[PDB]
């Protein structure tokens, strides 16, 4: 059983207060896990304020952002979880700021706060499909030139719709709808027994 | 209902945006079809565009309608700036595919799942 | 003018769609020799390159017919 | 001996010696597979020693080695470098990633086997397939060149 | 500035980089590093399989440091169970994680000069590499791509001998990253194309999230390993090379010093390992030793559930951060009740160093570029995840 | 004549190599630097042109007036260097 | 090795290192294979007795985060406390 | 047979094993690609080195395409090759007899034996490929061998389909290439200036997809279809327009034939694949015979494909830097001669 | 704990002694010598390469290698088909499908390994119960063509029985860690 220092969950379940008490218009619930780690939840719109906040306040300097990721839920009707988590070299502390986004509701971009999100706000477009407002240069990244769809909503099929080959007839790579010669074997590992009340 | 505006309040405001980004591709063609020698006709890619802005002209939804040209920019600029190669665009034609027909009498002499 | 006309009434003329029969200076093929809004925009479009004018869509829009687009060419 | 066959027989073999003994290796660098040849390049086991250099433009290449995952966006060029390749060519795929998909054979963005992009010629297996393994690999397509009777076939065609 | 489309001509590699750039002549205006070429799905792929089935994957990430990528997937894992490894495993985490350090900046040093145009550093220390990978294959049985570490410590103890041969190797291996010094550290020539090359500020590397010896190289005292010690790189006593006037040459003699202070850790890791098991006990988690497995109904049952259906952890989301040769290597593993996870998004030092290539190469002539691209250790694995 | 015999061989050896090479198979770059290296390429290339002749004029009975001259020649001319690094020339 | 002692003396002076005592080549000092069987220790939990695995299982009795602040005079607090400021190192301080 | 299961793209099934035994061709290539693309079993007899079929391997899928060792004088190789086929498709053929094969033998002799085998086996359908306007009596040494052909292999097999396609336009063809590759040659000898031998050209592929529809079709049997194409013309625009894409000049001389045929026999000697026969150079000036015949085209499902349409990719090769990004638009089409 | 790589502690004067040691370093390339020095040192060292047909590099008992199928000394293949070692394989190489043996005992009619698929993670070696399914030994098995790289069960039973005799030998010395 690891071992845990209660300090820590002391000394990070106060600071969110603080942060709460210091932006209370954005802030709606903010927690620390079982495992000491602070998970600030905010509405969509304090997404530039609460940044600004931890980025620049002498009692909170979270100078780097770590990671810019988006869960997928899909039952959730705000789909997309953006979840930011952020370090602070000056107090040796991380937080993480999540905020709810739907499909066709874009997120502020804070490019501004931190340049290190031009990337992952790239990323998390292509991959999710959420909009950042005000950002530099949105486009895909990691996915091809052409590619349509986008691949980590939990409603894309992994293999996908569009496979590669060449074609010797027009001498050029051509899609074509995904052919597979072994489908996913989609292995049920759920076990009907659950294992504690959590 | 009660949603709020991506960057068109209206699917007037919103036509707008289409209206340009169909200029923009239809200046474009005729460009794509030389910087990469691509063996098709300027009339045919513009129709190709006409399709594309057309494939999608059911939407009602000004929201939807903005976030289908920010995608339609983003294309434009990978093929203008060009970033897109040929095998890229000529996807759109899908010249190689063998077309399927959607006659159910055709379906059923074919596919056990129509 | 009227030569400016015609070169509105030429570039309609070459248009595929646009009916030589139907083209009027007064018709208005918006609503009545059927071009749809897409194609109104291409037709400024070819307009802009023979006339080498530069026509913003919020005036485009409202050019739907030959004259209106030859009394938009002339100022 | 005297005939116009063991003419043709001995100048091929005289041929594919050329071509056996000086491979030059054009590495499609991709993922890592590349890596666990940069180790044949290194001196425990040595390429350059059976004459196959270190490294040389597409231009200048006689053999594609494709090591790491052929993805959707790689393989556009894949097919470019090996179609600027000089004729005489020869492609082998290194990794379970390469030769077929592998680990991400059934992504969304992983061509399934560089087989489908480029003709493939030896197929190196295992996930980073051991530097010897490669040098195998390399040696096999030297048995494969040496088979080759080009001329023959011109004479009796 | 006519784009050249420079990176798809294998010119600094590292992986397959287009990186489309506008040139005045020999001048760079502006870079914009393509990505993606090498994007096959990691993060999507391990949504679909178990967390013991998901280990491999990580060592795929970034695999020039094929392991320490697979101690932060342990970490996340073992803290959403809340379980911890034993001692021994603990220590061993710490001496594979300090040799896959020395091996990823050998990689990185030599293939940096290699790009630069020295090559005879690579093949010196590719020879001691290759002795480093056997420690791997005969511990692991894989020469890299191990899968070594797993959720609750190492898979199987050291083979009996293999310390003694940790010994060895340590013992020389610093003449030679001496003699590569007597080669690059102080040439004529490689301070040239290397000093006052691609300078990034305290402030902006902190901005951009460089967060590795990109910041450490810029004066910035960070090392998750000092700052928050994870395994037991807490026990042992090593220097973080900070650097200032940072550039590529400062960064560089950061990465040799860590190489050199690696073996400091290695040494204690002999010198300290204890006696003990390189697994936690719980069969929840850990999979039952083979001879209990085939003598004990519990122990097959723990094996068969394990290995079919999976750990079953509990409910939570965490982000665990740990230094990978490269820099901070982060998981965030979002995970519900059942075996297999929901989400994992791979934090990669490498995906902010790239971004950084624009701040940092600026008014720079093609060949800075290539310097630059080294200075950051680029893996495309990490990077296109 | 025999330098001719010489040279045509030696065309000959390589016309010989790249039709056998043939056979036995069976837009805007520019940045006055480089102009301008060009040039003071050739204002040195000159220069090189009215040195050329010193080994000839050391035996001149002059001496005095040779070595006068050149040395004005040499100097003048890397003064002509010294303004180009001086001046943002030669600083590419 | 095996090297006639001049070709070591130019060796080690042209690296200006003593290259002979730290040798890259291996020879006779790796393990010897077939080192013996190894008898590997049993791990706590393997006690027949006092055993109870509700007693050792940190897997599930972990619980759902605990919640501050949900929308359904005081001093200020950090993070935590302010980092302490690295001390240069005492072996090599510089270089 | 095989149920044919699937979507319809690679890694699906058609239920088509055919023996195919000239498939490294021009022609062949195509036919490959389709029958691989539709996932039809394809055996391909090669006797050339295993290099150059290599561009066979990524066309069709694993354990689609198999690869035999076949020699034409060898009886035994085709007996094997079609022990296990049901369709067996011909198109064995060229141009410049061979020292070791006469346009009989690649015509005539070798067809023959191939299609008696197919029967001993047992292939549902033989697919037989014969040069258009073949009459037993035309001048081209080629053309009458050929039709002497199509009319033995009749008895061998009998109700065996015989398409019979006019000259053909592709990429690495001859016909279009031909002229085009003139350039080297700075003028252009044209028999009658290029004029009265109107040519019907036919791309590739619509050959291609015509011939495979034919094995998946109880229609054509017996049937001797006849793929022409889109539009005719009078050699004299064939030639220009060509010369006009490659945007190289054309200056039409006229030249005796009865010379000319010298002109052929002169390459023809070549040991190296003679670039024009005395034999090629009667084919081109024979005149397109006109369309009156079973339907080829569109009467077996594909609707032709105009010269204009690809030329541009089959003649950009030729064309120099200048012209590269040049387009068809640019350049004006050729004129057609319903004569 | 930190280290200060490439900070100049203080300003040392130039002393003409030392400015001459340091021009003298710029006008006569002393440094680039000492580079030269290096490479020419080893020039006399003795090479590290293997003659790699002759000589092979070392792989210590657990390398993963190739896979094979064991079967017990009597005769009687080792797999009884429980198929977990297909649940866990994590590339989904390992295809098995089972029927009871007229015997009556349980055993595969089909086991493909799809070796392009694996990434040779060796859990399968760990995870069989009868340890039927081994990492093999071997790395050369490069094929020319891609069908010969998927594997049936009788190219792995045939795989297992040429190299049984070394498989039992790694076996046998590595059985005591695991
Ligand atoms: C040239 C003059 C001879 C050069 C010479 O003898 O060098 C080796 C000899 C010993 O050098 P080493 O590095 O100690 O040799 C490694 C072993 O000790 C000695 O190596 P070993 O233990 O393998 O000894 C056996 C070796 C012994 O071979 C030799 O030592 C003589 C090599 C003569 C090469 C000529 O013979 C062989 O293994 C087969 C190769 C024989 C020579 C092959 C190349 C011949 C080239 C002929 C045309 C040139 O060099 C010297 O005695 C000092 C040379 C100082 C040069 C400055
Ligand atoms: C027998 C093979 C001998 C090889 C010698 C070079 C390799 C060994 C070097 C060992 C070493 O590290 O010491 C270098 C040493 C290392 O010195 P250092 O760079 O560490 O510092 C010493 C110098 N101070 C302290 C002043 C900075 O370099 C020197 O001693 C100076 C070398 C000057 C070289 C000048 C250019 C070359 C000579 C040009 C003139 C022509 C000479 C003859 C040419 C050939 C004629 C036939
Ligand atoms: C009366 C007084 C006489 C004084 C003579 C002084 C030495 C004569 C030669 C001096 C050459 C000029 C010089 O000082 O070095 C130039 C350059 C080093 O310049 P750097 O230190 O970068 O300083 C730049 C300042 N802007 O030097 C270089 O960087 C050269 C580039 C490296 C090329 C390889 C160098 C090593 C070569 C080793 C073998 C040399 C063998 C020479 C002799 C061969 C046989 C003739
Ligand atoms: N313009 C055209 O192409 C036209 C073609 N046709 C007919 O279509 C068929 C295909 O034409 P095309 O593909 O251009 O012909 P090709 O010149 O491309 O050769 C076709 C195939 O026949 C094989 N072949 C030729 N001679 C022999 C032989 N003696 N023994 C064994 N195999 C042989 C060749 O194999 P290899 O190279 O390995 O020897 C080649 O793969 C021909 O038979 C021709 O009569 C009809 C009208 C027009
Ligand atoms: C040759 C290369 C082919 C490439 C073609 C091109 O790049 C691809 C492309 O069209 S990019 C997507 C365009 N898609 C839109 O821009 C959204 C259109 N939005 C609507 O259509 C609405 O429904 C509306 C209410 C406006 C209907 O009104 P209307 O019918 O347009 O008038
Ligand atoms: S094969 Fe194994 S090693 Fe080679 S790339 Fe794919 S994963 Fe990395
Ligand atoms: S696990 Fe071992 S035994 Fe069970 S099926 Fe797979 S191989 Fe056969």
């Amino acid at each position: 059983v690891r071992p845990r220092s209660d300090v820590t969950h002391k000394q990070l379940s106060a600071f969110g207060e603080y942060v709460a008490e210091i932006l209370p218009k954005y802030v709606q619930q903010v927690q620390v896990s079982c495992l000491d780690e602070l998970e600030i939840c905010i509405h969509p719109d304090g997404v530039i304020p609460t940044l600004t906040f931890l980025r620049d306040h002498t009692n909170a300097q979270f100078k780097s952002l770590a990671d810019l990721t988006a869960v997928d839920v899909p039952t959730r009707q705000n789909r997309f979880e953006i979840v930011y988590n952020l370090l602070s070299l000056r107090f040796n502390s991380r937080i993480r700021v999540k905020t709810y986004a739907d499909e066709l509701t874009p997120i502020d971009s804070i490019v501004s706060v931190h340049i290190a999100a031009n990337w992952y706000e790239r990323e998390v477009w292509d991959m999710f499909g959420v909009f950042f407002f005000n950002h530099p240069d949105l486009r895909r990244i990691l996915t091809d030139y052409g590619f349509e769809g986008h691949p980590f909503r939990k409603d894309f099929p992994l293999t996908g719709y569009v496979e590669l080959r060449y074609d010797d007839e027009v001498k050029r790579v051509v899609a074509e709808p995904v052919e597979l010669a072994q489908e996913f074997r989609k292995f049920d590992l759920n076990s009907p027994w659950e294992a504690f009340p959590a | 209902t009660s949603v709020k505006p991506i960057f068109s309040r209206d699917l007037n405001e919103a036509k707008r945006r289409v209206r340009e980004l169909y200029r923009a591709w239809y200046r474009e063609v005729p460009n794509t079809v030389h910087l990469m020698q691509l063996d098709i006709t300027v009339k045919q890619g513009r129709d190709k565009v006409r399709e594309m802005f057309m494939k999608n002209a059911h939407v009602t939804d000004p929201r939807v309608v903005d976030l289908l040209v920010i995608k339609g920019k983003m294309e434009l600029q990978e093929t203008i700036k060009v970033w897109k190669q040929r095998t890229h665009v000529m996807r759109f034609f899908h010249e190689t595919e063998t077309p399927r027909p959607k006659d159910f009498l055709s379906k059923f002499y074919m596919g056990h799942d129509p | 003018l009227d030569g400016i006309k015609d070169r509105v009434l030429y570039v309609l003329k070459l248009y595929d769609k646009i009916d030589p029969e139907k083209l009027s200076v007064n018709s208005h093929f918006m609503k009545d020799l059927g071009l749809d809004s897409l194609d109104q925009v291409e037709i400024i479009m070819a307009m802009e390159d023979e006339f080498g004018f530069e026509i913003p869509d919020i005036d485009a829009e409202k050019l739907m017919c030959p004259q209106e687009i030859v009394d938009y060419i002339a100022d | 001996r005297s005939r116009a066959e063991y003419v043709v027989t001995k100048l091929d073999d005289l041929i594919n010696w050329a071509r056996r003994s000086s491979l030059w290796p054009m590495t499609f660098g991709l993922a890592c597979c590349a890596v666990e040849m940069m180790h044949m390049a290194a001196p425990r086991y040595d390429m350059d020693r059976f004459g196959v250099v270190f490294r040389a433009s597409p231009r200048q290449a006689d053999v594609m080695i494709v090591a790491g995952t052929l993805t959707n966006k790689m393989a556009p060029a894949l097919r470019k470098v090996y179609d600027q390749m000089p004729e005489p060519r020869y492609v082998v795929s290194m990794g379970s990633c390469a030769n077929g998909g592998g680990y991400y054979h059934y992504s969304y963005s992983v061509v399934r086997g560089c087989d489908r992009i480029v003709p493939v010629d030896i197929y190196v297996p295992g996930c980073p397939p051991t530097a010897e393994a490669l040098l195998y690999g390399i040696l096999q397509l030297q048995r494969k060149i040496k088979r080759e009777q080009k001329l023959k076939i011109w004479y009796r065609r | 500035n006519m784009t050249l489309n420079f990176g798809p001509q294998h010119p600094a590699a590292h992986g397959v980089l287009r990186l489309v750039l506008e040139l005045s002549g020999e001048m760079v205006r502006k870079c914009d590093p393509h990505i993606g070429l090498l994007h096959r799905g990691t993060e999507k792929l391990i949504e679909y399989k178990t967390y013991l089935q998901a280990l491999p994957y990580f060592d795929r990430l970034d695999y020039v440091s094929m392991m320490c990528n697979e101690q932060a997937y342990s970490i996340a894992v073992e803290k959403l169970l809340n379980i911890q490894p034993p001692p021994r495993a603990q220590w061993i985490r710490v001496l594979f994680g300090e040799i896959t350090r020395i091996l990823n900046h050998i990689m990185a040093v030599t293939t940096h000069a290699l790009d630069i145009g020295a090559m005879t550093p690579f093949f010196w220390m590719f020879e001691e590499r290759e002795k480093m990978f056997e420690f791997y294959e005969r511990v692991s049985g894989a020469r890299m791509h191990a899968a070594y570490i797993r959720p609750g410590g190492v898979h199987q103890d050291l083979p009996l001998g293999l310390l003694d041969d940790i010994y060895e190797f340590s013992k020389n291996f610093s003449l030679r990253i001496d003699e590569v010094e007597e080669m690059l550290t102080n040439n004529r020539i490689w301070r040239n194309r290397t000093v006052d090359i691609g300078v990034v500020t305290a402030e902006d590397a902190l901005n951009y999230g460089f967060s590795g010896v990109m910041l450490r190289g810029s004066g910035i005292q960070w090392d998750l390993r000092k700052t928050q010690p994870y395994d037991v790189y807490d026990q042992v006593e090593f220097d973080v090379p900070i650097g200032s006037r940072g550039d590529c040459y400062d960064r560089y003699l950061c990465r040799v010093e860590e190489m050199r202070q690696s073996l400091r850790i290695i040494e204690q890791c002999l010198n300290k390992m204890p006696p003990g098991e390189i697994k936690v006990d719980d069969a929840k988690v850990s999979p039952p030793k083979r001879a209990e497995m085939k003598t004990s109904m519990e122990s097959l049952i723990h094996h068969f559930k394990l290995y079919t259906e999976g750990y079953q952890v509990p409910p939570g989301a965490t982000y665990t951060a740990i230094e990978a040769p490269k820099g901070e290597f982060g998981v965030y593993l979002v995970s519900d009740g059942s075996s297999r996870p929901y989400r994992c998004k791979i934090k990669a030092p490498g995906f902010a160093h790239l971004a950084g290539l624009d701040k940092m190469s600026k008014g720079h002539m093609l060949a800075d570029v290539v310097a630059i691209i080294g200075t950051q250790d680029i893996v495309f694995g990490e990077i296109d995840r | 004549m025999n330098l001719y015999t010489v040279i045509f061989i030696n065309i000959l050896l390589s016309l010989t190599l790249i039709l056998v090479a043939f056979w036995l198979p069976q837009r805007l770059p520019f940045s006055m630097k480089f102009f301008l290296v060009a040039i003071t390429f050739l204002l040195f290339d000159l220069e090189i042109a009215l040195l050329l002749p010193l080994p000839w004029a050391i035996q001149t009975i002059k001496t005095s007036t040779m070595m006068i001259m050149a040395f004005i020649l040499v100097t003048i001319l890397s003064l002509g260097l010294a303004y180009e690094w001086t001046q943002k020339g030669l600083e590419w | 090795a095996s090297a006639t002692r001049v070709i070591q003396k130019l060796r080690n002076w042209a690296s200006g290192q003593d290259l002979q005592a730290k040798l890259q080549l291996r020879y006779q000092e790796i393990a010897k294979r077939t080192q013996p069987p190894p008898k590997l220790p049993v791990g706590p939990s393997h006690k027949l007795s006092n055993n109870y695995y509700c007693t050792r299982d940190g897997r599930r009795e972990v619980v759902p985060p605990s919640i501050i602040m949900s929308s359904q005079e005081k001093k200020a607090v950090t993070p935590a406390p302010p980092m302490k400021r690295w001390e240069l190192s005492k072996d090599q301080p510089y270089l | 047979a095989v149920i044919p299961h699937g979507k319809g793209g690679r890694s699906s099934v058609s239920g088509v094993v055919a023996t195919v035994f000239g498939a490294t061709g021009f022609l062949g290539r195509y036919v490959v690609n389709h029958l691989g693309r539709m996932g039809s079993q394809v055996i391909i007899p090669y006797r050339c080195d295993v290099y150059d079929i290599m561009h066979l391997r990524l066309m069709g899928d694993l354990g689609q395409l198999t690869f035999l060792e076949w020699d034409a004088r060898d009886k035994d190789s085709i007996r094997k090759a079609v022990q296990h086929s049901n369709v067996v498709i011909n198109l064995i053929g060229r141009e410049w007899e061979t020292r070791n094969f006469d346009f009989e033998d690649v015509f005539v002799n070798i067809p023959r034996a191939i299609a008696q085998a197919s029967k001993e086996a047992g292939v549902e359908r033989f697919i037989h490929v014969s040069h258009l306007n073949a009459s037993m009596k035309s001048s081209s040494k080629s053309l009458r061998s050929k039709a002497v052909g199509e009319k033995e292999v009749r008895s061998v097999f009998p109700e065996a389909i015989i398409i019979r396609p006019s000259d053909i336009f592709g990429r690495e063809d001859r016909f279009l290439n031909h002229f085009a590759n003139y350039r080297w040659f700075l003028a252009v000898p044209l028999v009658s200036l290029g004029f009265k031998t109107v040519k019907q050209p036919v791309y590739v592929a619509d050959v291609s997809k015509g011939i495979v529809n034919a094995t998946k079709d109880p229609d054509a049997v017996g049937k001797t279809f006849a793929f022409t194409g889109p539009n005719r013309y009078l050699l004299f625009h064939l030639v220009k327009y060509i010369f006009g894409m490659t945007h190289r000049t054309f200056i039409p001389y006229p030249l005796p034939l009865f010379v000319y045929s010298w002109i052929g026999k002169l390459f023809g000697l070549s040991p190296f694949e003679p670039w024009t026969t005395k034999d090629k150079v009667e084919r081109i000036h024979i005149s397109d015979v006109m369309p009156t015949d079973l339907p080829g085209l569109e009467d077996l499902g594909v609707q032709p494909t105009p010269l204009e349409l690809k030329s541009i990719e089959v003649l950009r090769r030729h064309r120099t830097y200048r012209w590269l990004s040049s387009e068809i638009e640019e350049t004006k089409p050729a004129k057609t001669v319903n004569y | 704990t930190y280290k200060y790589v490439n900070k100049k502690e203080q300003e040392s004067e130039v002393d003409m002694k030392s400015a001459t040691d340091n021009a003298a370093r710029i006008l006569m390339w002393t440094e680039l010598i000492r580079g030269l020095g290096m490479t020419l040192s080893y020039l006399f060292r003795e090479p590290a390469t293997i003659n790699y047909p002759f000589e092979k590099g070392p792989l210590s008992p657990r390398f993963r290698g190739e896979h094979a199928l064991r079967r017990y000394p009597s005769g009687e293949e080792r797999c009884i088909a429980c198929k977990l070692c297909e649940a866990i394989c994590p590339a989904q190489a390992i295809t098995i499908e089972a029927e009871p043996r007229a015997d009556g005992s349980r055993r595969t009619t089909r086991y493909d390994i799809d070796m392009t698929k694996c990434i040779y993670c060796g859990f399968c070696q760990e995870a069989c119960p009868v340890d039927a399914i081994v990492e093999g030994p071997n790395f050369e098995f490069s094929t020319e063509t891609h069908e010969e790289l998927l594997y049936n069960k009788e190219k792995l039973l045939n795989n297992g029985d040429k190299w049984e005799a070394e498989i039992a030998a790694n076996i046998q010395a590595d059985y005591l860690y695991r």
